[PDB]
RNA sequence: GCCCGGAUAGCUCAGUCGGUAGAGCAGCGUGUCCUUGGUUCGAUUCCGAGUCCGGGCACCA
């Protein structure tokens, strides 16, 4: 069970946005990142300095709930090696993420634009974003402008890839910056 | 003649300029403390020249302007009182005029000027408002125009609770540490929570009952409870008392230091005392981080406020519209702002309406006349809209040239605002510069580190399309603050990676300063995936590699720079939808006139708006003449009221005093003191009311000189009341009058503004006056000056400070002041000289000698000088006739005052009572809390007098208890208390039994058969009526003043008048000795008169003596006939029979103060029956 | 000129006096063409009153202006003075030559301070009575501010012994009254006949010396120079000598010729509002406040003792004291002239709405008499109000 | 009558952010600046009025 524990652990990883981090994933006790896990007999994730402490007070699985001791609980770092991955892969999307923002904020104070800012145009729609909604990838379209799409040819879109609603939220930080684009503009 | 007279009044007696220099001196040497007031104000006042006026730039804060209005003013008034000294009425109003000026700039000004200036200021009140009344006999005559009270001698009565509350209170607090703690919480909640008068920061009262609760007391609780107290109430209490300075200007932790000391050994002995029951630092780190966000908070505040232009842009588009209308343009509007086009209107109110606090405070009527201008509807009538006269003279003016007078006004009020905010944000900074020093000091001056503080993350952007002003301002003032703690973690990552290559270009030595540097960027280096970095140096900097850590400095360096942009953007966004939103809530309210709102705050419409008047009237109507008819017996009460139930009141200010007994003349007294201070408090009142909604108030200067006068009066009143209110019977009420006017002690341009007499011979006080008039005292003069200039010019070895200076040279005027009243014999005038001159030998020569030898020979001279100078005065005494040791002990004091000062700036029936009490108190505890129960009986029981003989008795009883150690002791004490208390009774008017039932009542009541106290009184009081009827007063007055020839004299000396208004004429005039002697100082007087020959100085003595004679009997006709200011105008001839006309003419009045004497006998003589009546009738029912 | 001015009825010197801008022109252009309806009349028009370029320009008033009308048995000639309280010396000139005024008071308005500053000047200078006349009345429908305003009318003429309880009051509308509407017509109507009735026919001294204040002076070309007054007392024919007294040293003259509104006149009687031609000099060598008089009948003088109320702040007076030195602008008749002033024994200051008894000295002589009311104006303000209580020097 | 501009030592003048009048000549200046008020903490200075002086308009019994 240790490898369907990371296997699937990898594909919810794989299908929910990057950003969404899995409360899985991160030890439950303490809400933090894996960084000394430990196991079970029939495998679960949880810390060390969190077992610890749990087990004081109830020396059994914190989920499971079968009656286990500190000695069986050690560290598994087997769960680590994809962890690292992951949030490189979540920091590799922040590495867009920040860069999609900060350009966007010089873009919002821009004066006279001949056309729209391209970071302000929807490809699948090619007008002004009313509420921007990001890829898990790291494209950026309009929310009705992607669902009225992917309705019409059936959940695909560019290359036919397997993209759906569900897997794909609004981008707020650009949503912020298309309200600050429309107020300045407005003032004129 | 009169203009001399005026000026020996503002030189002599009021000394208007020495009081200007005084207050002038004495203020700035305060504002330029630098251990009171910081450095960033001291600044403001420094001068290149002492002549040069101080410059009020547009640069300035508005407190530092009006301090520099406020010194100027007192330099010019100074300067003008000065000049009138050397030689002028209109130069003395001017410079009066200019001090009111100052005055109605404090009255508009806030809290912390009034507070910093009111100490100074007050001093000079009085003396303002007696040198407008006389200014006001320059005038001509206004009979019925003030009918205010006849000031008879006011003359007379010329004139760090905040750093110390707290730390007394946490002293207080840590004393309080089974029954033991049940009463001493109420004691200290009765001592603190009642006191009051400084509770600035607006809320004290639940700091204190928070504490007390807190204090009164499984661990978890407890720990919540003082964490709360170190977190919550604490840090706040901090941050308003740190408020509190700064908004003062003082120097950073003047009342926050001792206060911090004080609450920092009290929680370390609160948490000392749980940890024994059963962390405790006060700067742990949170209380830190709380001080510092409120600073922060305040600090951002203060440089938004300063860096805002929006205001000041549009006051300069407002007067540059206004402006933009020439003679043609404005001729075409009819000059009135309301016949421009609507457009215009309109730009013109949205300018406005940015502005319009500054310029309603400065100018509340032309605001008025802007906001009706702009916004009434033309269709609408004048006449409709019932304008008042003023307001309509305002109305016809030209309304362009009228708010264009304004611009340069309203111009620097708002950049002095501005500079005002930027000036408070510099006394921020340097708060928060010396916070972190003093928390650097409390603890070790070492830093400790901690690996969980939680990380920096920045405040996320969110844009809400419309909330309300303060939404968008709360959002801006934390991106700010954000912004502010991103700056100090860079240049704490900067500083420490300068001092990591300056100290090794992780197993160190200087620890500390790393430590110091790392905490302050500590939660943005946790922020980046930099956990095991932090965890590592933590461990590595409190117990013990540093050549890896610098490769992540210019990753850190660029996150800050990063984020410090972004929220400069965010701030800037911000605030521009904060424009916007202001914009928009400016749109939606309409334009109301503010002049009046701001007029009914200032000082005296703060003090209006209590309505103490109708107060004073009810107990004047309702409590005071019910108390006066319940307790007064009815001879004395048919006087005051002739209904029997209401006073005379259509006959109120009495004004004779001298047919009446003195009783009744005191009681008449307190009716008029009582009637004046609630006329004075009404029309202060009615001319501070600014409820008038048709009306304009214009702000001038010249209305403070009626607000001083009325103030004067009710003052002048009050100190009359208290004087009344120190007899055993009428305490309580007059009490109640005082609690009724406490809410005007503590209001800085009123305050106490009072005070809250020797027997010399006549010749000897007219030649001081006639000296007085005319002005080895010079020499004495510049023997004092030769020493201050030689303790000057000393320029060796044992250096002396300027304020050692100051204080030596103030010394010399003091020690100047106390012997120019003295006179020296033959020879003393020398010996004090040569004893002067060896003492500035010995002062020039300090350095020259030993201190043993310079200390022994400074001693000498103050010994042979203190000498001397008791023997001068005792000289000066017997040949003034005054009373032996009066004189001399002053001079003696003054002189030793005088040395001590030298060498240390070089380098009763109450009593009775009292004893009696505390007898009482130790007669029960040495046969089985003392000082407060004796301080309270005694406190309850003043003003008894005794007598000369119940002091033998008590003196006795006393003796008796102390050879005894049942109750005859207590029943001698109840009756010589019941006796004193009849004495007080018939002092009074009062209706027999009413105090003596009640000292009867307090005095048994303090202690935890009566036939014949009963029978002792009754006897006592049958021996008062006996003396009464033994009592010849009147006879004895009207002997001394006319003996038993005035009659004769007045027949035979009629004819000699009426012949005195040819060569044999005066053959008369040398027999009428022969025929008419007289033997009354009054014939003696109509002789002198009859006489004529004023010129020599021979009848001018004689007059002098038959005046002294007569005096006493004359101050009580008229206050005029006293012998300072009488006999100071006594100095040509002239003067000397106009003075014996004017006594003349009183001949009537010294009759009916005779008659008065006799109704005083004949009314007394009833009192006495009443009281026997009354007493007998009580021994009979007692049975 | 033309005509020669035949004398048939008794003359009334009239003026309209109030605040700016509340219808004294509309006023004397509604009278006159009302008057010239109903009778012979001139019918002057507004652009006739206000013609100089200054006062066209500004749309005020700035100087008197002068016209004539005829009711059935009067004649009246009518001053129209300026209302601006930048003008007030020259509403002052025009009050000098009143012997009755119509205060007009907008209804729209009430009073205002030049409503008051007009009644006190008036009756310093001698305006004897006054006649309201409630202008502006078709803008107001109301009753009730109607009589608030007659009331506070009234108040104030009391306030300065005018008697106000017996003052007419016509509600009228001087502009609908030249439009032409017949019911203002009647009001307008109502007010001519008060004028006839109220104000009495003064009693002239047609028999004291000559005595005329000069008003103005006009250069008539190819004729000489004209001074224009009321002739305060007797009579002044053609060819009879006179001098001129008053701020420069006395000169003398001859007068060859006396008009009357454009009308030669044989001789100008005591209270008409004549000219006359004086022979011989310039224009520069006289000026308004000085004296037209018999030969050898007045002195002026510098010095005199009089009895002065200084005004409240609440009656556009001071608000100030004033001391020693005061130099402020005496108005008497048509004479303005700077004096210095001296307290009396004992005083140094003077208080706003005091009485004092002062001795004023002239930096000009001028021809004043005992018992002759004066105003004090100081900085644009009437600050006092005196009568001479005797002549020193 | 309505504007505009000047008046500072015996003479010629500089003094403008409102902080106690100075450069020359004349023989080391109580010259508060033409005078009077006002505003202002404070006036040669800003506002008003008045007295002289000038140069622009006005009207014409
Ligand atoms: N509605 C109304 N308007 C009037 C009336 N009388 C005068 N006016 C208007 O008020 C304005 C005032 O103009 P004038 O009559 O010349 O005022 P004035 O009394 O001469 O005042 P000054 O010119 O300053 O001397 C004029 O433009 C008229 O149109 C009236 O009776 N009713
Ligand atoms: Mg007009």
């Amino acid at each position: 069970h240790k490898s369907k524990y990371l296997r699937e652990a990898a594909l919810e990883a794989n299908l929910s946005h990057p950003e969404t981090t899995p409360t899985m994933l991160t030890c439950p006790i303490d809400s933090g990142f894996l960084k000394d896990p430990v196991i079970t007999p029939e495998g679960f994730v949880y810390n060390k300095s969190s077992i610890l402490k749990w087990l004081e007070t109830k020396k059994e699985d914190p989920q499971s709930r079968k009656p286990l001791t500190a000695k069986d609980l050690q560290p598994f770092p087997e769960l680590l090696i994809i962890v690292n991955r992951f949030v490189e892969t979540q920091t590799n999307y922040e590495k867009l993420k920040n860069r999609l923002v900060q350009n966007a904020r010089v873009a919002a104070r821009q004066k006279e634009y001949t056309e729209i800012p391209d970071i302000f145009l929807c490809p699948i729609s090619k007008t002004l974003i009313k509420t921007p909604v990001i890829t898990a990838q790291g494209k950026v379209y309009d929310q009705e402008a992607l669902s009225n799409f992917l309705i019409a040819t059936g959940n695909k879109d560019e290359t036919g890839k397997k993209l759906s609603i569900d897997d794909v939220v609004v981008f707020d930080e650009l949503y912020q910056q298309i309200k600050v684009y429309n107020f300045y503009r407005k003032r004129e | 003649r009169t203009i001399e007279t005026y000026i020996i009044y503002l030189k002599e007696d009021l000394k208007i300029a020495d009081t200007c220099k005084t207050i002038k001196d004495g203020l700035l040497k305060s504002i330029t403390d630098k251990t009171h007031f910081s450095e960033e104000l001291a600044t403001y006042f420094e001068r290149d020249n002492p002549n040069a006026p101080f410059k009020v730039n547009t640069t300035d804060p508005t407190q530092v302007a009006v301090l520099k209005k406020l010194l100027n003013a007192l330099e010019n008034a100074e300067k003008s009182f000065r000049a009138i000294e050397n030689i002028a009425v209109m130069v003395s109003y001017k410079a009066v005029h200019e001090i009111y000026a100052a005055l109605q700039l404090i009255n508009h000004s806030n809290s912390d000027i009034q507070d910093i200036v009111g100490p100074h200021i007050q001093k000079l009140l009085p003396q303002m408002a007696l040198a407008s009344k006389a200014l006001g006999n320059f005038a001509p005559e206004h009979p019925e125009e003030s009918a205010g009270a006849v000031l008879a001698g006011v003359v007379n009565m010329l004139p760090s609770n905040l750093i110390f509350e707290l730390p007394h209170y946490f002293e207080e607090l840590q004393k309080l540490i089974m029954i033991k703690k049940a009463n001493e919480t109420k004691y200290y909640f009765e001592q603190l929570s009642s006191k009051s008068g400084l509770l600035a920061i607006p809320s004290y009262l639940s700091i204190v009952k928070r504490l007390i609760a807190h204090s009164t007391d499984a661990y978890l609780d407890a720990v919540a409870k003082l964490e709360d107290i170190k977190h919550n109430i604490l840090p706040q209490l901090i941050s308003e008392l740190e408020m509190v300075e700064e908004s003062m200007g003082l120097k950073p932790g003047l009342l926050t230091d001792p206060a911090l000391e004080q609450m920092n050994k009290y929680y370390t002995q609160l948490a000392e005392q749980v940890d024994n029951i059963a962390l405790g630092v006060l700067m742990d780190d949170v209380f830190i981080q709380k001080r510092r966000s409120n600073q922060e908070s305040r600090l951002n505040e203060a440089r938004l406020s300063s860096e805002d232009k929006s205001v000041l842009a549009a006051a300069n588009r407002f007067f540059d519209k206004i402006g933009s209308y020439n003679s043609i343009h404005k001729a075409w509007s009819k000059w009135s702002l309301a016949n421009i086009s609507q457009s215009e209107k309109d730009a013109l109110i949205k300018e406005y309406k940015q502005f319009q606090p500054h310029f309603a405070a400065l100018y509340p009527d032309i605001d008025k006349l802007v906001v009706d201008a702009l916004t009434q509807p033309t269709g609408s009538n004048i006449v409709s809209r019932l304008y008042s006269s003023d307001y309509k003279q305002l109305w016809s003016s030209d309304h362009f040239k009228q708010v264009l007078s304004c611009k340069d006004s309203v111009l620097s009020s708002i950049q002095q605002s501005l500079a005002q905010s930027e000036f408070k944000a510099k006394l921020i900074e340097k708060t928060m510069s010396h916070s972190e020093e003093t928390a650097y000091s409390m603890n070790n001056k070492t830093t400790n580190l901690t690996t969980r503080v939680q990380p920096f993350e920045p405040l996320k952007f969110t844009l809400e399309d419309d909330k309300p002003v303060e939404y968008y301002h709360k959002r801006v003032i934390a991106a700010s603050n954000q912004i502010l703690e991103l700056e100090r973690a860079q240049k704490g990552v900067a500083e420490f990676f300068n001092y990591i290559q300056k100290k090794y270009p992780l197993d160190e030595s200087d620890k500390e300063f790393l430590r110091k540097a790392y905490k302050t960027f500590q939660p943005q280096l946790l922020a980046l995936k930099h956990d095991d970095i932090n965890t590592r140096l933590v461990s590595s900097l409190t117990s013990s590699r540093l050549t890896d850590l610098v490769s992540l400095k210019s990753g850190i360096n660029d996150y800050l720079n990063e984020k410090i942009s972004d929220l400069n953007q965010d701030k800037t966004t911000l605030l521009d939808k904060e424009e916007e939103a202001r914009e928009e809530q400016y749109a939606k309210n309409p334009l109301v006139a503010k002049g009046a709102e701001l007029e009914k705050q200032t000082l005296f419409g703060q003090m209006s708006k209590l309505k103490l008047s109708k107060s004073v009237d009810d107990f004047f109507n309702k409590k005071f003449q019910t108390y006066l008819k319940d307790n007064l017996s009815p001879e004395v009460w048919k006087q005051l009221s002739s209904n029997g139930e209401t006073l005379d009141f259509d006959k109120i200010p009495y004004l004779e005093f001298h047919k009446d007994s003195p009783e009744v003349a005191m009681y008449k007294q307190l009716i008029n003191s009582m009637h004046y201070m609630k006329n004075g408090l009404e029309k202060l009142e009615s001319l501070n009311d600014y409820g008038d909604p048709n009306n304009i108030y214009h702000r001038t200067r010249f209305v403070m000189t009626t607000f001083n006068a009325l103030v004067m009066n009710i003052c002048f009143s009050k100190y009359y009341v208290m004087e009344a209110g120190n007899n055993p019977g009428l305490k309580a009420i007059v009490q109640e009058g005082l609690d009724l006017l406490k809410p005007l002690e503590g209001m800085p341009l009123i305050g106490d503004y009072l005070k809250t007499p020797p027997k010399q011979n006549i010749i000897t006080a007219w030649k001081k006056q006639q000296a007085v008039v005319e002005s080895d005292q010079q020499l004495i003069s510049e023997q004092l000056g030769k020493i201050q200039e030689a303790i000057d010019n000393f320029d060796g070895d044992l250096e002396v400070s300027d304020s050692a200076r100051e204080k030596i040279k103030t010394q010399i005027g003091e020690f100047a002041k106390g012997i120019s009243g003295l006179s020296f014999g033959p020879g003393s005038v020398k010996k004090i000289l040569a004893a002067l001159t060896k003492l500035e030998t010995q002062l020039s020569n300090l350095d020259k000698e030993s201190p043993e030898v310079t200390l022994g020979k400074l001693k000498d001279i103050h010994s042979e000088l203190n000498a001397q100078f008791r023997a001068a005065a005792e000289y000066t005494e017997y040949h003034s006739g005054q009373k032996f040791g009066s004189y001399s002990n002053n001079i003696s004091t003054i002189v030793s005052n005088f040395c001590n000062g030298l060498v240390s700036n070089l380098p009763k029936d109450t009593s009775y009572l009292q004893l009696i009490a505390e007898s009482l108190y130790q007669i029960p505890v040495k046969l089985n809390e003392i000082d407060a129960n004796v301080k309270a009986f005694v406190e309850g029981l003043n003003g008894l007098s005794f007598g000369p003989g119940s002091v033998k008795k008590i003196l006795s009883t006393a003796a008796k208890l102390q050879m005894q150690l049942l109750k005859e002791i207590q029943a001698e004490f109840g009756t010589i208390l019941m006796a004193a208390a009849d004495n007080a009774e018939f002092h009074l008017g009062l209706k027999p039994g009413t105090y003596s039932r009640t000292v009867s009542e307090r005095f048994e009541k303090f202690y935890s058969i009566d036939t014949t106290s009963t029978q002792k009184r009754l006897a006592r009081e049958m021996e008062r009526l006996e003396s009464v009827k033994e009592d010849t007063s009147a006879i004895d007055t009207k002997k001394s003043i006319f003996g038993t020839e005035h009659e004769q004299f007045s027949t035979l000396y009629q004819p000699y008048a009426s012949l005195r208004h040819l060569h044999a004429i005066d053959r008369v005039f040398e027999e009428r000795h022969k025929i008419n002697k007289p033997s009354s100082p009054f014939d003696k007087l109509r002789d002198l008169y009859l006489d004529g020959d004023f010129e020599k100085e021979e009848n001018k003595e004689q007059f002098l003596q038959l005046y002294a004679e007569l005096q006493p009997h004359l101050i009580k006709i008229n206050y005029q006939y006293d012998l300072a200011y009488f006999l100071r105008e006594l100095q040509t001839p002239e003067d000397f029979k106009a003075a014996t006309e004017r006594i003349i003419n009183d001949e009537s009045k010294l009759q009916e103060l005779i008659t008065g004497l006799d109704d005083t006998k004949r009314l007394k003589v009833k009192l006495c029956e009443e009281r026997i009546g009354y007493f007998i009738d009580l021994l009979k029912k007692q049975e | 000129s033309k005509e020669k001015f035949e004398r048939t009825k008794p003359h009334v010197n009239v003026g309209t006096i109030g605040h700016v801008d509340h219808g004294k022109t509309t006023l004397t252009a509604a009278i006159t063409t009302v008057l010239a309806k109903t009778y012979g009349g001139a019918a002057r028009a507004f652009d006739q009153i206000d013609n100089a370029p200054e006062e066209k320009a500004r749309g005020i008033t700035i100087n008197t202006s002068h016209v004539e009308y005829d009711t059935p048995t009067r004649h009246y000639a009518h001053v129209d003075c300026p209302g601006h309280a930048d003008y007030v010396k020259n509403m002052i000139t025009g009050a000098a030559q009143m012997d009755g005024a119509i205060l007009v008071v907008a209804a729209t308005d009430g009073p205002m301070p030049q409503t008051r500053e007009h009644i006190l000047l008036g009756r310093q200078v001698g305006v004897p009575y006054i006649i309201v006349f409630l202008n502006k009345c078709d803008m107001v429908d109301d009753e009730e501010l109607l009589e608030l305003v007659e009331m506070e009318v009234r108040e104030l003429l009391s306030q300065y012994d005018f008697p106000g309880d017996d003052t007419p009051i016509v509600r009228g509308s001087a502009l609908k009254a030249l439009e032409g509407d017949a019911e203002w017509e009647a009001k307008i109507l109502e007010l001519a006949g008060f004028l006839d009735s109220y104000i009495p026919e003064p009693e002239r001294a047609i028999d004291k010396p000559f005595l005329l204040p000069i008003e103005d002076v006009f250069s008539i070309s190819g004729r000489g120079t004209v001074v224009t007054g009321r002739v305060e007392r007797g009579i002044i024919k053609v060819g009879e000598e006179v001098e001129i007294v008053g701020i420069k040293e006395t000169q003398k003259s001859t007068c060859t010729g006396v008009e009357m509104f454009r009308k030669l006149l044989d001789e100008g009687r005591a209270g008409e509002n004549v000219g006359v031609l004086l022979r011989g000099i310039k224009r520069e060598e006289i000026e308004r406040g000085q004296v037209l008089a018999k030969p050898g009948t007045i002195k002026p003088h510098t010095k005199f003792e009089s009895e002065v109320y200084i005004l409240s702040k609440d009656e556009g007076g001071r608000h100030t004291p004033f001391f020693k030195g005061y130099r402020p602008q005496f108005y008497f008749r048509t004479t303005d002239v700077t004096g210095t002033i001296e307290l009396p024994e004992g005083v140094e200051m003077v208080m706003p709405g005091d009485n004092i008894k002062m001795v004023v000295t002239l930096i000009h002589p001028i021809a004043m008499d005992d018992g002759l009311r004066f105003a004090i104006r100081e900085g644009g303000r009437t600050v006092g109000a005196g009568v001479v209580a005797k002549v020193l020097s």
